[PDB]
């Protein structure tokens, strides 16, 4: 496929890793009784291993010669779930955190002792501001156009 | 006004030929730059008003497009062909040295003379019929020239971009492709391949 | 194909341009450029004994001032262009359309 | 006549070696006694690196900003 | 044979003379 | 004056041992010495340059002498791939008999060291064939070192010392350096290649006795004055050609093949001769740019004055930069060190990928040693470039003469530059470490499939752009339709495409996710080391904490415990902190290079591609595994020739750890300890008859940082050099 | 010996003289500030360079400045 | 009571409660959706 890689559903090394991993867990399983609690734990880990390998091969992950999923972050639309889509999700969360904390610092900057509300959190004020990050890309963008995001001459 | 509702820039009064108030990046902020740009614009306008006819007229005849009419020089023994006849000086080194000497001389004459309105509208020997006789029709023709030139410049951009969207084509050949089916052979197919 | 032909034509045209065409622009640009100077004063005045320009060699009975150095500059242009033309004609290099 | 700015007005500190350089503070007292090269007394919101919140400045060292 | 003469001459005699002479110059007074 | 040091009265009047140390550490700082002038400054610099040139010539002269005396050069020419070159002979009276036995190798009579600098391949490729040739070159360089000292002494007496105006003649100096020093030297080197090296590479021994009789080309010189230069490229050597022989030899002297000589795996000697000739004549024409005594040329001042963008986004542009640099020797040295460090790393990256010396690509120990050497050299040079940039800002920068130009504007927004350098270092550090830890935890829990292995697809796309097929991205040179491919098929592309896709050499090696992670660690190292040096250089004249730092100089201990504490606040301390990051960065660079090659030379690139994605693989499959033969250089059962590295290996561990003492423990503890020792000596009988003439004191705070850094760096370099060479030469592959 | 300088930004709080451990600073009469007194360093031959005076200056920026210079027996704090 | 609530709002206690709730949430997310190198919902 891309960069000489082969999809994990086609790679033999990928399937050999799944085999050897499951057979290694089965080798640990023979030591215990079929009704034992370690047996149900190892069986659950085996089922969890099958689920993991199957999910990786199903969602179009590319594999190298090592049989391990390689990620393609160039922006190719076949693999946006590998970086761009989770990255946009992160930037939404990160902007939320920064915008809410910024709203908090602005609200307490006019207090008599602003340091008091920085080492002892005003939870009521925080709880009222935590949901402004939901619309942070909008409130930030408007503050960009209105000259409210950046302090003048610093 | 090029955009009703938008306030005009401070230095664009509306007196200059073609002054519709277009300078979003404020490139003509400096009068030295603005006057130099007023000269350079007419030069591009006039080169385009000579290019577009020369680009599409030989295509209407048996000669190919302007991109293939400049192709003999790629191969070693090239031979130019004006009107289907192999001209004797068709070799690339001949035309290259000829164009260098002549074009450099004439275009450098424009550099050595700074008025700087002679750099824009010289005249004299370049106005034998004397259309600059009346300073009102002469300025009206200034408006006619800058609009004709901007039209030819936009057409030259179209020819080049169409040549990119269809490598090895003609502008009128692209026009015929659009005439065959205007609703299925539009830029949308090269905008959305 | 002839070295004397290419060299004479290239050097002749180079000297011709530098004397009759590209002369006033070169002199007005070298006048507004000026002599290189250290600490707001020329290299020679600052105390460099060997930085005095040789106005005797720049003396020329030519009506416009074409001296030996102008011949050397535009002649070097002509010979470099000449040998470039000659070397580009003999290699037989050809791209592929 | 009261030399210098009025008391309480915001002042932009122009002393380059000050902890509050290019920042802003508030005036406390303007010493009208001449021969005093630094009459303007300014109090600041944030302490400096010496935990000091007030300093004296010259007249050409403070600019009145609203 | 030459190493048997120059190796001690640069690893023993030379540092001896160098360190002693530098000691005298560094500790000298005027 | 009155005593050592004669250039500093305040040091001479020191009653303590500090007088000696600071006298040594400040011998070359000419600007701080008593009664210094601009004339004496430039003149001492001029003579020091001559002394350095004499040092370099004498050093190369000695190298030739030992290779010709105790070496293997004559025997090595016959078997380039089966003879271990000899550096010199070993004569240590501390050797036991087995040490003499194990160190006798390379086909010598006594114990010898195997040379790993590559001068054998270098000298064989340029035409040197016998030991007599090396003796001749050594005498010439010994004589050149003599005339270097002669000129250095010459320009120190009156009427030969030049005025400061002569040193400030920048236009004339650039013209001559570009024309003569750069171009004429490259032109003459192309002359040596086409007269001696190329014919020497075809069986013809051309020397000073017979170089006037032989023709470098059958139809020599003639075509050069005609324009039919292509006749010099008609008959190259066959791809089945032996270097010291003539089977497959041709007659061309200037070619553009593009690949390697198949036998030697080095660049085509005709390509190198044509290369030097082309860049030479390009330097020759370029050396006529600036104005001298002939009424033509440019004034570098006027060019800098004219480059000012209207609109004032750069303020007053470059106005005043001419005198700013022409009066500051620290500015000039900063630019020199910056450019030299860049091209030094350029040499490192090109000598391993494009070997130019015959039979040097198979000497794997030599390739690893050379690349490591130049990368650490370049790392130090880069730290020095920024160090002298800060020294310029303190000692030479005039703010009024640089008013509102680009240089003063750098200071005007110093916080923006430093904060963003900090953000980039934080971003790179957070994520690169995080990904490495994630993969480490995955492989700990036995789930390799959960690693985050990002494909370095942008550099892979560039390698495909150069014609590499391993990734198949079908771009230019890798796609049959691109004009970049069609225009070059006639010339360099055959040999170039033949070499890039050969799986033996290191011309654009295959890269994977492991290479993606290491390159981001490299970006972290470059960004943070740049951050340290830039923050120190911009905050060198002052900070909010110390607004008058420029008055205290470049190197001072601190400003006291007041205002919260001001330890390591000078720009010298910024340099001192950046050298640790430089060593760490070059460490990452060289760990990367050596592991990829030592797995390539072993034919096991899969171990690197699978283990370089997690740091436990670097500790286990690189350092621990390759240290086997090294640490067994001497064991309770005997020793071999690798014992000298096992010893130096531990030696480097000692010096490095000794530096921690100077860097962790600070002065006041040792001063009080020395006081308790001075009392002990004065109260001890017999010994109190001996009196110290310099008062014992603890090392200065700045001296401690320097001594600790030097121990750290020496241990760093020696530990890695010992491991590098022992792990590579122990296998030789 | 180390150099010590007093700048006219001094307010005359006499704190540098109290913190000095070798009696280098003095308080002389002056007319510039309110306390009618400024500092001076007439005995820098005894100055050790501890910068204990700078740690006590309330002026921004400092009015006492200790520029460490040529070391002597007195400036190095040697009792031997 | 008001003093007790003021203590619970101090930086370490608020950090522990906030990070404990955050740790538990991410644990349950990786419990109902283990592994996952990608965003599979497209
Ligand atoms: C389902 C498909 C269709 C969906 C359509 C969309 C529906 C969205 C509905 C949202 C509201 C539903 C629940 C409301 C419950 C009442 C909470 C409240 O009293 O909501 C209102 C409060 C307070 O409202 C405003 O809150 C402002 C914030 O400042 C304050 O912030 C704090 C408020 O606690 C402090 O009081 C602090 O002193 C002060 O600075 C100002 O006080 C304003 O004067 C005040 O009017 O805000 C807040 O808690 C905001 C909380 C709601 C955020 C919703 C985000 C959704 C994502
Ligand atoms: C910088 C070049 C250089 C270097 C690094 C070395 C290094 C070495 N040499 Mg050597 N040597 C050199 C140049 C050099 N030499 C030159 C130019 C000659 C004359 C042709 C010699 C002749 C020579 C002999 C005969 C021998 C060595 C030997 C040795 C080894 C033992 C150390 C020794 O005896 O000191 C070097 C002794 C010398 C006499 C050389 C010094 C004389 C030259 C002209 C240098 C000038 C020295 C000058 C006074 C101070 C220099 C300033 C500074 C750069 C040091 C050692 C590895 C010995 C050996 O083989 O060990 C097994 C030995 O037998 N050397
Ligand atoms: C770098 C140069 C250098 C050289 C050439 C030598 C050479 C030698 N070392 Mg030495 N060493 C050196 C550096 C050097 N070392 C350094 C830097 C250290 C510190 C780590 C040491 C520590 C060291 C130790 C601990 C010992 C040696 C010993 C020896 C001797 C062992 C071989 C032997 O058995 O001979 C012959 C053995 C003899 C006893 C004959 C002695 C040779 C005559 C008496 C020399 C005469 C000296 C002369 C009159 C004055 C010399 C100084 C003068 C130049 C001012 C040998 C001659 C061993 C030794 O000396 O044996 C006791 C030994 O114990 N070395
Ligand atoms: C509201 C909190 C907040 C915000 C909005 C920012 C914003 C910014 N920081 Mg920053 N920072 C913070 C807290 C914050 N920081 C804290 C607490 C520290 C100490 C660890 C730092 C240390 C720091 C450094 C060293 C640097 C920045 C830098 C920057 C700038 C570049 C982005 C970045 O690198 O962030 C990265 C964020 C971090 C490295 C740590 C953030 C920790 C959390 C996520 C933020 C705190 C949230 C707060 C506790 C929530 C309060 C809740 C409230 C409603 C009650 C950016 C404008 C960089 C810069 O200079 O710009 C060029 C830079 O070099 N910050
Ligand atoms: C400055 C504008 C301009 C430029 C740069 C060109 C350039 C060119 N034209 Mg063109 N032309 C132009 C304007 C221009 N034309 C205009 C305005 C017209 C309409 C009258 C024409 C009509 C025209 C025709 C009919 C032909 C060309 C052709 C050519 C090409 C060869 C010319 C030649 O053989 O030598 C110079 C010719 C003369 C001096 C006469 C050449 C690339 C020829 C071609 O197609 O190339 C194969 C061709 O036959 N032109
Ligand atoms: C052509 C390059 C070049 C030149 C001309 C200079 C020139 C200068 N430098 Mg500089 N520098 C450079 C490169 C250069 N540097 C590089 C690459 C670095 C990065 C490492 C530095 C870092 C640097 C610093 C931090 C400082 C200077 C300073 C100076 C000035 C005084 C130097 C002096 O007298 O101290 C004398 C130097 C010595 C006595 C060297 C002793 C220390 C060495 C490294 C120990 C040897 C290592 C080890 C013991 C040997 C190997 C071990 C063994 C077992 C094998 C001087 C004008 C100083 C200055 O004046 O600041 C204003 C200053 O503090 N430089
Ligand atoms: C054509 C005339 C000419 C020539 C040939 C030179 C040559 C030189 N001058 Mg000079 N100079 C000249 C005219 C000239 N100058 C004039 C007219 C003036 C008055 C303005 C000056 C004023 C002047 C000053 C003030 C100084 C010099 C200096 C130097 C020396 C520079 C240091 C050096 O050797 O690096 C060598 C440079 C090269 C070899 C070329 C560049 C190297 C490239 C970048 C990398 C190496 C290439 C290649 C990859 C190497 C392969 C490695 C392999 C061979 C092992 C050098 C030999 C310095 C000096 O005097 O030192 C004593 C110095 O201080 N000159
Ligand atoms: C500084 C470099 C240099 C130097 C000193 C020489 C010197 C020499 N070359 Mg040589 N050459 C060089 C570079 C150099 N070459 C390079 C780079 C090439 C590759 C193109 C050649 C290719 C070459 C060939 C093929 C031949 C020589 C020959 C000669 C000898 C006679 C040249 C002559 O008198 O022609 C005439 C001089 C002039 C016409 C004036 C030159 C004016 C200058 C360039 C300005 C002569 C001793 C010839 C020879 O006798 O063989 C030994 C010969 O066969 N050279
Ligand atoms: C910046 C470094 C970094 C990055 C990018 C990652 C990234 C990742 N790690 Mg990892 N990790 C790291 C550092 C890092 N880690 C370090 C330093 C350690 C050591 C402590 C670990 C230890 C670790 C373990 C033990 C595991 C991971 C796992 C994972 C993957 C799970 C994704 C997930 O949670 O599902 C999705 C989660 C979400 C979508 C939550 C966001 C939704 C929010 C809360 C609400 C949305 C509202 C709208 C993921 C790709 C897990 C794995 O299985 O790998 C495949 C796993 O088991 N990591
Ligand atoms: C008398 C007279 C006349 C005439 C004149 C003449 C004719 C002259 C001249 C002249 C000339 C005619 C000159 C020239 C030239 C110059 C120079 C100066 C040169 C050069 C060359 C070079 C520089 C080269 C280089 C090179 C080489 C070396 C090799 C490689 C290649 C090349 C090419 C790069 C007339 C009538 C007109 C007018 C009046 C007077
Ligand atoms: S540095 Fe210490 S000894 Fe010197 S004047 Fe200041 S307080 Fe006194
Ligand atoms: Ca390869």
């Amino acid at each position: 496929d891309i960069a000489g890689l082969t999809p994990c559903k086609d790679s033999k090394q990928f399937a050999k890793r799944e085999k050897q991993s499951i057979k290694k867990l089965e080798s640990s399983l023979k030591l215990y009784a079929p009704d034992s609690a370690p047996a149900l734990a190892i069986n659950a880990t085996i089922e969890k291993t099958k689920r993991r390998f199957d999910n990786y091969g199903k969602q179009g992950l590319l594999c190298g010669a090592d049989g391990l999923p390689h990620l393609i972050v160039s922006g190719d639309q076949r693999h946006w779930g590998e970086f761009i889509t989770p990255g946009i999700l992160f930037l939404y969360i990160a902007g939320w955190i920064g915008w809410v904390g910024r709203s908090y610092l602005i609200a307490i900057r006019d207090d008599k002792k602003p340091t008091q509300k920085e080492i002892i959190i005003d939870v009521p004020l925080a709880t009222g501001l935590v949901f402004r990050g939901f619309s942070w890309p909008i409130a930030a963008y408007r503050e960009l156009l209105n000259g409210e995001l950046v302090a003048k001459d610093v | 006004d090029w955009m009703p509702g938008q306030p005009r820039p401070s230095y664009l009064d509306g007196s200059a030929p073609g002054d519709f108030g277009f300078d979003p990046l404020r490139l003509g902020e400096v009068p030295e730059n603005l006057e130099r740009f007023k000269e350079s614009e007419l030069i591009h306008c006039r080169w385009a008003m000579l290019a577009v006819p020369g680009i599409l007229v030989p295509e209407a005849l048996g000669l190919g497009n302007w991109v293939k009419a400049q192709e003999w020089a790629a191969l070693p023994g090239g031979q130019a062909t004006y009107l289907g006849n192999p001209v004797p000086w068709g070799t690339l080194p001949t035309i290259l040295v000829i164009e260098f000497l002549s074009i450099a001389f004439v275009e450098h004459q424009r550099s050595m003379e700074k008025d700087p309105e002679k750099k824009k509208y010289p005249g004299g020997a370049f106005d034998p019929l004397g259309y600059s006789k009346d300073p009102k029709k002469f300025h009206e023709y200034k408006i006619k020239e800058v609009k004709n030139g901007r039209l030819a410049l936009l057409a030259f951009v179209g020819i080049c971009v169409q040549q990119s969207a269809y490598p090895g084509t003609g502008p009128l050949e692209n026009l015929a492709t659009h005439l065959a089916d205007p609703w299925h052979n539009t830029i949308g197919n090269v905008l959305i391949p | 194909l002839n070295p004397s032909l290419v060299i004479s034509l290239s050097t002749g045209l180079s000297l011709f341009l530098g004397r009759f065409v590209f002369f006033n622009f070169q002199r007005e640009n070298v006048a507004k450029q000026g002599l290189p100077e250290q600490n707001g004063v020329t290299h020679f005045e600052a105390g460099d004994t060997r930085a005095k320009e040789y106005v005797s060699l720049l003396k020329s009975n030519d009506p416009v001032g074409f001296n030996i150095v102008d011949v050397l500059a535009w002649g070097s242009i002509g010979h470099i262009v000449a040998y470039y033309i000659l070397a580009t004609s003999s290699n037989g290099y050809d791209p592929k359309f | 006549p009261p030399i210098g700015p009025k008391r309480g007005a915001k002042v932009k500190i122009l002393r380059q070696e000050s902890y509050w350089y290019k920042g802003t503070g508030s005036v406390v007292a303007v010493d009208q006694d001449p021969n005093t090269r630094y009459p303007v007394v300014v109090r600041f919101n944030k302490v400096n690196y010496a935990n000091v919140s007030t300093n004296n400045y010259a007249l050409d060292e403070v600019e009145e900003v609203k | 044979n030459l190493p048997s003469l120059f190796v001690p001459l640069v690893g023993l005699l030379f540092p001896a003379v160098a360190m002693a002479s530098l000691f005298l110059h560094v500790e000298k007074r005027l | 004056a009155l005593r050592f040091p004669r250039f500093s009265q305040g040091l001479a009047q020191d009653p303590t041992t500090r007088r000696i140390w600071f006298g040594i550490a400040t011998a070359h700082d000419f600007e701080s010495h008593d009664d210094i002038t601009e004339g004496r400054l430039y003149q001492n610099i001029f003579a020091s340059h001559f002394g350095q040139l004499a040092i370099i010539f004498l050093w190369t002269s000695g190298n030739l002498f030992h290779v010709a005396w105790q070496g293997n050069f004559e025997a090595w020419v016959q078997d380039p791939l089966h003879v271990r070159p000899i550096a010199h002979a070993i004569w240590d009276p501390h050797f036991g008999q087995p040490a003499v036995e194990a160190f006798t190798r390379g086909g010598a009579l006594g114990p010898v060291n195997i040379a790993y600098s590559g001068v054998y391949q270098w000298w064989y490729t340029i035409g040197l064939r016998t030991n007599e040739d090396l003796y001749t070159g050594a005498i010439f360089l010994l004589f050149l070192s003599f005339i270097s000292l002669l000129a250095g002494w010459l320009h120190l007496q009156p009427k030969w010392k030049p005025s400061v105006s002569w040193f400030k003649n920048a236009e004339s100096r650039l013209n001559h350096h570009l024309s003569g020093l750069f171009g004429v030297s490259s032109l003459a080197w192309a002359g040596h290649l086409v007269h001696v090296a190329i014919p020497g590479s075809r069986g013809e021994y051309v020397r000073w006795n017979n170089f006037l009789s032989v023709l470098p080309h059958p139809q020599g010189l003639g075509p050069l004055f005609t324009g039919q230069w292509n006749l010099y490229a008609q008959n190259p050597d066959s791809s089945n050609h032996l270097f010291s022989t003539s089977q497959g030899a041709g007659t061309a002297i200037l070619t553009l093949l593009g690949g390697f000589h198949p036998q030697t795996q080095s660049l085509w000697l005709t390509d190198m001769a044509h290369h030097h000739l082309a860049i030479a004549i390009l330097f020759l024409i370029g050396g006529h740019m600036y104005r001298t005594n002939f009424g033509i040329g440019h004034s570098i001042k006027y060019i800098l004055e004219a480059h000012i963008p209207p609109g004032g986004r750069l303020g007053r542009g470059h106005k005043g930069l001419y005198d700013t640099i022409n009066n500051s020797i620290h500015f000039q040295l900063g630019l020199a060190l910056a450019s030299l460090g860049v091209i030094t790393s350029l040499v490192a990256q090109h000598m391993y990928s494009l070997p130019a010396y015959a039979f040097i690509a198979q000497d794997f120990t030599t390739q690893a040693a050379l690349y490591t050497h130049h990368q650490y050299i370049a790392g130090f040079i880069m730290t020095g470039a920024f160090a002298h940039g800060a020294i310029f800002f303190i000692r030479d920068y005039n703010p009024e003469q640089n008013a509102d130009n680009v240089l003063a504007r750098m200071l005007e927004h110093k916080e923006a530059i430093i904060s963003h350098l900090s953000w980039a270092s934080l971003f790179l550090g957070f994520h690169t470490l995080g990904l490495y830890v994630h993969n480490d935890v995955m492989l700990a829990f036995g789930t390799p499939e959960k690693q985050i292995l990002i494909e370095p697809i942008f550099a892979q796309w560039i390698q495909s752009a150069h014609g590499k097929t391993s990734y198949g991205f079908d771009v230019l040179l890798s796609s049959t339709n691109s004009p970049a491919l069609n225009a070059g098929r006639s010339i360099w592309l055959p040999g170039w495409l033949n070499a890039i896709n050969e799986n033996s050499n290191s011309l654009f090696l295959t890269i994977g996710p492991g290479d993606f992670l290491v390159h981001h660690a490299i970006a972290l190292g470059l960004h943070t080391t740049t951050l340290i040096l830039v923050k120190g250089a911009l905050d060198a004249r002052g900070s909010k904490l110390m607004p008058d730092k420029k008055d205290f100089g470049y190197s001072f201990p601190c400003d006291g415990p007041g205002r919260g504490g001001t330890c390591d606040i000078s720009a010298w301390d910024a340099f001192y902190l950046a050298v640790f990051w430089m060593l760490n960065t070059i460490g990452w660079v060289t760990f990367y290079w050596h592991w990829k090659h030592i797995t390539l030379w072993q034919g096991n690139v899969s171990q690197f591609n699978e283990s370089s994605t997690y740091l436990m693989g670097w500790l286990r499959d690189y350092l621990w595994l390759n240290s086997s033969q090294l640490i067994n250089g001497y064991n309770p059962f005997g020793m071999n020739s690798l014992s000298v590295w096992a010893w130096m290996f531990l030696f480097g561990h000692l010096v490095w750890a000794t530096g921690f003492m100077f860097l962790i423990s600070w002065r006041g503890y040792w001063q009080e300890l020395i006081e308790t020792l001075a009392w002990a000596h004065e109260r001890t009988p017999l010994a109190n008859l001996i009196r110290w003439r310099d008062k014992p004191v603890a090392l200065s705070i700045v001296q401690a940082r320097l001594v600790g850094l030097v121990h750290f760096s020496v241990g760093y370099i020696f530990t890695y050099a010992a491991f590098l060479i022992a792990s590579t030469s122990g296998k030789f592959g | 010996s180390h150099s010590v300088k007093i700048y006219d930004t001094c307010i005359g709080c006499t704190q540098c003289v109290r913190a000095c451990p070798t009696d280098v600073l003095e308080m002389i009469p002056w007319g510039g500030c309110k306390a009618k007194q400024i500092a001076s360093a007439p005995r820098t031959e005894d100055c050790v360079g501890c910068k204990r005076c700078e740690s006590a200056c309330p002026t921004d920026f400092l009015s006492v400045r200790v520029y460490l210079w040529h070391e002597t027996t007195r400036s190095m704090g040697l009792a031997y | 009571m008001r003093d007790l609530k003021t203590y619970l709002s101090v930086a370490p206690v608020a950090s522990t409660l906030w990070f404990a709730a955050l740790a538990g949430l991410l644990i349950e997310i990786n419990r109902f959706f283990p592994d996952a190198l990608t965003f599979p919902f497209f």
